[PDB]
């Protein structure tokens, strides 16, 4: 009640105590300011009595434990003093928590996240139910941060040094049963008896009186310390290319911990906060975990959705069965497949299969969950069983026309309330709809290839599309481990429109005789995964590379490619991995190491000149036109919000994570002063690198995409 | 009324029939290999509810069985309503009454739906030959049942002291009768020398029965019976009956050995149906529960009848036996029966069953009725060839001949169709159906 | 509006259970040691004909169901009446519906005669886990099917090829559900742990029936319905069920070791009940028949009902969901049951359901019902003990049960007596009783 925070005492008959965290807000559990004051006032009244003889902390929520520590109280600091304050008085808590003789435990149910190992790992005993909704973890190097207190330190003198380094860089999840197996955790029980179970713990005489011992004793001491974190950091460093940061301070915090004991590790990660709490890399995280959190709780739309049991799937082949595999298995809705060949049915079904089945190779499911999970999928050649299908998917090539005859005879063929989408390529959204008896019920999706890595849709309504369509479109890609965005029915879209420069770009580079294996290189090492060619090569070059043409009838040149040296490729066979021959050897004779390119794409290719241009300035000038065109869309609203764009641009390409995205970059780097250099670029390439003119206004003037609070 | 009793509910609504469903049938080896008996049965049931326009809430029971049993998952139809995606408030159930098990699942489901209980339901068969159940033997289980009681080590191994011999080799499973010792083929034999049925009196009925049934895939009759199955590995889906081999010669097989007698042997491989596996299923609602939902009936039902006969000779005359009852019970006559089916589990037996239909002295004195039940044309007899083609699987065989008499009922436009079979054990079942 | 359904036939004449008799039970491995289930089941069912004193020609149809089911004889009831002196033109088939498999059996045998079709029935079951199925592996299945259909004697060597030292050994039979994984223990184990069931009053349960289990047997109450079994050996006869263990303390109980969960679980050996081997039967009449030949009906029968439930959690409540469904049909109420019989196959269950039945927000939010279903005295729970205590034989339980409370409610006024199980798979069965 504003004045209870959530940590509430109760003492049984019995002489020990139960500690309820509810916190009167969020349904999550998090962590603030105050509690860390007034846990010290219920730690002392609970010191004064000495009849206890056991503490246990429970949920008291259904849905988690303890969610993690509030971002936004980090957000409100201003150098590294107040962030070693932060660091120093959690370490301190865990200190007195840790401090008393009496035995405490905690009762771990639903989840436990961020700060909450901490608390778990400030008590001598814990136990977790069973429920699959349990998980442990440190996820704050994800948000370019480490763990609060001792995490660093106790953790690894907990469970090891591997594991303990393992969850500290990758942040990785745990399940009940492999938390148990690895010692973490020490008893696992079913939900009803959970606090029950604990209750016994605390009865238990021994505090600590025999740790565990560790099998993987074998590198303790100072005989192979040091050549565990080069062999790390080297993976690391090689791995994350060195440009993010918080990685290699994770190293030396541990191993000063590990070797001059837990108050050198102590001050080392107050230190930690000082600095790592502040270097741009953290706000740009901690923006873009914002946006991803907006974005999930944003419905979309504002009128109620539909019903939606029923998913029907227009084609086969090789995508329809990605589009049915997230309907099935992961948002377990029953889907029904439509071909005129029964080869391609079982080519889908195919698909479907072996992309499960291989954690049951793994051990990570078994067949009698298996079998229900395709229970899901059916397919047919024929249009009887789609009279109840609450929505349907067009998956089959984009002919004009043959869309049209499609969606009429869907229409006839189908139920009044059933809504259609289309993974359109390039074909207009209403111009697909055109002869409509319920236009107002007809919209886009775009998935990729393939569909079960990149994590997000694109929602494309025309000019009538009932808000109802697009609420429970929104919802269904929210239902399948999706972010969607709502985008403007504009010719290319948003995501292609802007990745199209990139690869054009860099095929003029290619065609001026520099290596294409240092080029790539340095792209990566700006922050983009995955280079161009392969990225090219492996998304389809007929798919990504038909609707150049569109992008050129529609806005202009700038889009043009070199001319006859891509469609040279194109009617060559060389159609990268999916005709197994392209670019990179795929073969794969090399010991299934770094096959190098295949040694003819070089004569090939004109190839006049030199590098010539500097490793950053390739990375640089692509980048631009990316910056260039993103801006210049932007500026026709073909994006709802700058938010939506940004977590487009940065999340389904790959734009570097560390940077934020387009507009962090833009507000980063200058913003208009960049705009000067990027002139220069102009007068030493040609007119590709006009400046948009939204960015010559705002930059010349001196403003910002985003004025929110700066 | 002395004979005829009608199939009708309490309310006065006859028990309609709607839709049912067949997997194409394959040989033991072929395909299906290693797929066990449930799963074809979870193929066709989630696939024939994901056909129709019914919300699977309608069904409120359904009926499997099988002959070829696995030790594991006694009760499969609960198995089949667990897997497939069905309300898990069916009350499944399972029963067993070999190769007529299918007939036995529907006039359960009949009979159940007009007492009031239920108002609709599904009644199948599954059978799978290819997972055969392979026993240890029955000393080496004995064996087995103590050391899992033996209490000290030492009384284990004064246990296994008796293991000796050849105990240790598997037991094959055994098709002959449990009591007679009768390989129900050899009961088949001595059949066809009692009545006088000739090498090429028979071996033209294989012939007539490979044919208009090639002729019946190649004019895709039975397109809207059979699914599409598709095979776990996906190499390439099944659509085609493989056992059926409608283009052989009637001089061609009529060189074969003798298959059980081996000396006087008038029966052989090719005129007796092989081992197959498959699955078929049938969805039974009351009339008005099919009106009320908006549904039209694919014909109704109109009697039926089993019956029991010694297993010492001839056990295989179950539709000789099974039809007049089923004609007085329906109050009808076999001259005003519009195509008529056999089981034809062999060449023989089916010919001897109509001789003997159409014997005066038999209805005489073997079943006390004043005059014989009636001779069958042969243009109204198994008008799309019959399982010396498509094969038997046990358990399914039942379902399949509703489906398709119904079917070319519906072409001919009218009629009362007739189904009988025979059964291991000396049982016959037969039902007279009515596609309106 | 009115949901009641009258058992009765297109006459008017309702059913009547005239007789029923049960073989007395042994744990596994004891008297009945390799004696295959469908020995008991004749044993039974002769001896039932041999006392009832009706002419065999009577009998119409039998039933019998069985789990553990093997592999031999699939159809038993056949093989019931090819092997004793029953007319052979009898329509005997074999039914399985988990640990319910007799009340499935009495309930299509009553609404078969309900239907017309035949006039007095005979339903039961057996089982015997003193004979295992013990199969070999999968693998090894595959393999000798292939070479059983492998041509080229080279070729048979290139298809043993593939083997390992593991698929030799033969495979354990799994009680486990097929879907679930889970043993029948750990569902009750969870229930326990959910509903709150102390292993102290587990064990006041398991001591009470034991108690009055051997009090009956003392008083020599359950005499005129228990055969005197005799074993081909003939070494001594069978008189009185081996499981009872009437001379015991609760100290005793307590100094049990947890079973399946080995940290906190609350049921062990004690408080479940066993493996046994043992069979049971009834006689079905309609009363119009009974009459006619000159009985005097056992009783009679008033409703039934079958309801399945979610597998994952809770599978073993189905007493609970049957039973109002059973008083509805019955136009009843638990207040006018004179006595009450519940299938006791743990103690955790048991005590869970009449929590349950009690529980009105169970019946307000669960079932829909507007209250709960009534209270269940325990002065007329299990008045003869219960399964915890006997046995198990899976498929005889119910004709078992049956038989005792029609006894007991002849021991008293008219009553109604009330039965229920749980089963497997999520399967409830209940039925309500006369006894006039």
């Amino acid at each position: 009640m504003e004045m209870t925070s959530a940590f509430t005492l109760n003492v049984r008959l019995d002489n020990i105590a139960v500690i309820t965290i509810d916190v009167p807000g969020e349904k999550m559990n998090t962590l603030k300011a105050e509690f860390a004051s007034q846990v010290r006032a219920i730690i002392k009244q609970l010191r004064e009595n000495k009849e206890l003889r056991g503490v246990v902390f429970v949920s008291a929520k259904p849905d988690n434990f303890i969610a993690g520590a509030d971002i936004n109280m980090i957000g409100n600091c201003k150098t590294a003093q107040e962030a070693e304050a932060l660091a120093r008085q959690g370490q301190q808590l865990m200190a007195e928590i840790h401090a008393l003789p009496i035995q405490v435990i905690a009762a771990i149910h639903g989840a436990c996240l961020g700060g909450g190992l901490e608390l778990a790992l400030a008590c001598h005993g814990r136990v977790c139910t069973d429920d699959p909704k349990t998980v442990l973890g440190l996820p704050e190097v994800q948000l370019g941060l480490l763990p609060g207190s001792g995490g660093t330190q106790r953790l690894p003198r907990l469970i090891g040094v591997s594991t303990a380094l393992e969850m500290i860089l990758t942040g990785k999840q745990l399940r009940a049963k492999q938390a148990l197996k690895l010692g973490l955790v020490d008893d696992v029980v079913p939900h009803s008896i959970l606090l029950e179970a604990a209750v016994e713990l605390a009865k238990k005489e021994r505090p600590s009186s025999r740790p565990l011992p560790v099998r993987e004793r074998i590198l303790a001491g100072p005989l192979g310390r040091a050549l565990l974190f080069k062999m790390v950091g080297k993976k690391t460093e090689h791995k994350t290319q060195g440009n993010y940061p918080a990685t290699e301070r994770i190293l030396e915090v541990v191993e000063t911990g590990l070797a001059q004991g837990t108050s050198s590790g102590y001050d080392a990660e107050a230190r930690a906060f000082g600095e790592l709490a502040m270097t741009p890399q953290s706000q740009a995280l901690r923006s873009i975990f914002f946006a991803s959190t907006d974005v999930k709780k944003d419905p979309g739309s504002d009128a109620p959705p539909a019903p939606l049991n029923s998913v029907g799937i227009l084609g086969g082949g090789l995508m329809g069965g990605g589009i049915a595999y997230v309907t099935a298995c992961k948002a377990g809705i029953p889907v029904r497949i439509k071909d005129i060949n029964p080869q391609g049915i079982n080519h889908a079904l195919k698909y479907s299969w072996d992309q499960l089945e291989g954690k049951v190779r793994r051990r990570h499911l078994k067949a009698s969950e298996r079998d229900k999970q395709l229970a899901l999928i059916s397919g047919t050649t024929d249009y009887r069983g789609f009279a109840h299908r609450d929505l349907i998917i067009e998956a089959v090539f984009e002919n004009l026309e043959l869309k049209q005859q499609m969606v009429a005879e869907v229409e006839q063929n189908c139920a009044a309330h059933t809504i259609f989408a289309s993974n359109t390529s390039s074909l207009p959204i209403g111009d697909i709809a055109a002869h409509a008896t319920r236009p107002e019920q007809v919209i886009g999706l775009h998935f990729f290839s393939p569909v079960e890595k990149m994590p997000l849709v694109e929602i494309i309504p025309h000019a009538g599309t009932s808000a109802q369509t697009i609420a429970t479109t929104v919802k269904l890609a929210k239902k399948q481990g999706k972010t969607p965005i709502v985008v403007r029915d504009k010719a290319g879209f948003y995501v292609n429109r802007i990745l199209a420069p990139y690869i054009n770009e860099a095929i003029r580079m290619l065609t001026q005789g520099e290596r294409v294996e240092h080029i790539d290189a340095a792209l990566v090492k700006f922050g983009f995964p995955v280079g161009p060619i392969q990225l090219l090569d492996e998304v389809g070059i007929d798919t990504g590379t038909k609707i150049i043409p569109v992008l050129e009838a529609a806005y202009g040149e700038r889009f043009s490619a070199p001319a006859n040296v891509v469609s040279s490729i194109l009617n060559d066979d060389r159609k990268g991995r999916k005709n197994g021959r392209g670019f990179y050897l795929y073969g794969q004779k090399g010991r299934k190491s770094k096959k190098q390119v295949d040694p003819a794409i070089y004569p090939l290719i004109g190839t006049q000149g030199q590098g010539r241009i500097s490793a950053p300035q390739v990375a640089e000038r692509c980048v631009m036109l990316m910056l260039n065109e993103a801006v210049r869309c932007v500026d026709e609203q073909v994006i709802r919000s700058v938010r939506d764009g940004d977590i487009g641009a940065v999340f389904g390409i790959g734009f570097p994570p560390f940077l934020g995205g387009p507009f962090r970059y833009i507000d980063s780097l200058g913003a208009g002063e960049v705009v000067a250099i990027m002139q220069r670029l102009a007068t030493q390439y040609g007119s590709r690198f006009t400046p948009c003119e939204r960015l010559v206004e705002m930059g010349a003037r001196g403003e910002s995409f985003w004025k929110t609070t700066a | 009324m002395g004979q005829v009793l009608p199939l009708v509910t309490r309310q006065g609504d006859r028990i309609a029939i709607v839709s049912g469903l067949r997997t194409p049938f394959a040989r033991q080896a072929t395909a299906f290999h290693g797929i066990p008996a449930v799963d074809l049965g979870k193929m066709v049931v989630g696939e024939l509810l994901a056909r129709s326009e019914i919300p699977a809430e309608v069904i409120e029971q359904l009926v499997f069985g099988q002959v070829v049993q696995m030790p594991e998952a006694p009760n499969i139809a609960r198995e089949i309503v667990l897997g497939t995606g069905m309300n898990v408030h069916t009350d499944a159930y399972s029963v067993s009454r070999a190769c007529a098990t299918s007939f036995q699942a529907v006039a359960n489901v009949a009979e159940s739906l007009m007492a009031g209980t239920i108002r609709a339901g599904i009644a199948g068969g599954a059978d799978s030959s290819s997972v055969l159940p392979i026993g240890v033997s029955k000393k080496l289980a004995r064996v087995l049942v103590d050391v899992n009681k033996a209490r000290t080590m030492s009384q284990r191994l004064k246990l296994f002291s008796r293991l000796r011999l050849r105990d240790l080799m598997p037991v094959p499973p055994a098709v002959a009768e449990y009591s007679t010792g009768l390989r129900m083929g050899d009961t088949a034999e001595q059949m066809a020398k009692t009545y006088g049925i000739t090498r090429e009196q028979q071996d033209a009925l294989a012939h007539r029965s490979h044919q208009r049934a090639a002729q019946a895939w190649s004019d895709g009759k039975l397109k809207e019976e059979v699914m599409t199955a598709f095979i776990p590995p996906y190499k390439q889906p099944l659509v085609e009956d493989n056992n059926i081999r409608g283009n052989s010669s009637l001089a061609d097989y009529a060189k074969l050995r003798p298959a059980f007698d081996r000396k006087h042997g008038t029966v052989t491989a090719a005129n007796s149906t092989p081992l197959t596996d498959g699955a078929a299923a049938v969805i039974l609602m009351t009339e008005s529960r099919a009106k009320e939902l908006g549904l039209v009936p694919l014909g109704y039902l109109r009697s039926y009848a089993f019956t029991a006969i010694d297993v010492w000779q001839d056990m295989l005359l179950g539709p000789a036996w099974s039809t007049p009852l089923a004609l007085e019970r329906a109050g009808l006559t076999m001259s005003d029966l519009t195509l008529i089916d056999m089981h034809e589990a062999f060449a023989a037996q089916t010919l001897a069953n109509i001789q003997l239909l159409g014997s005066e002295r038999f209805a005489r004195e073997a079943l006390g009725r004043a005059h014989a039940t009636g001779e069958v044309d042969d243009s109204k007899f198994n008008v799309l060839g019959g399982s010396i083609a498509y094969g038997h699987p046990f358990a399914a065989t039942g379902a399949r001949m509703i489906t398709q008499t119904l079917h070319e009922l519906r072409r001919r436009g009218g009629g009362f169709g007739l189904v009988t079979a025979c059964a291991a054990g000396g049982l016959g079942a037969a039902m007279v159906l009515e596609a309106e």
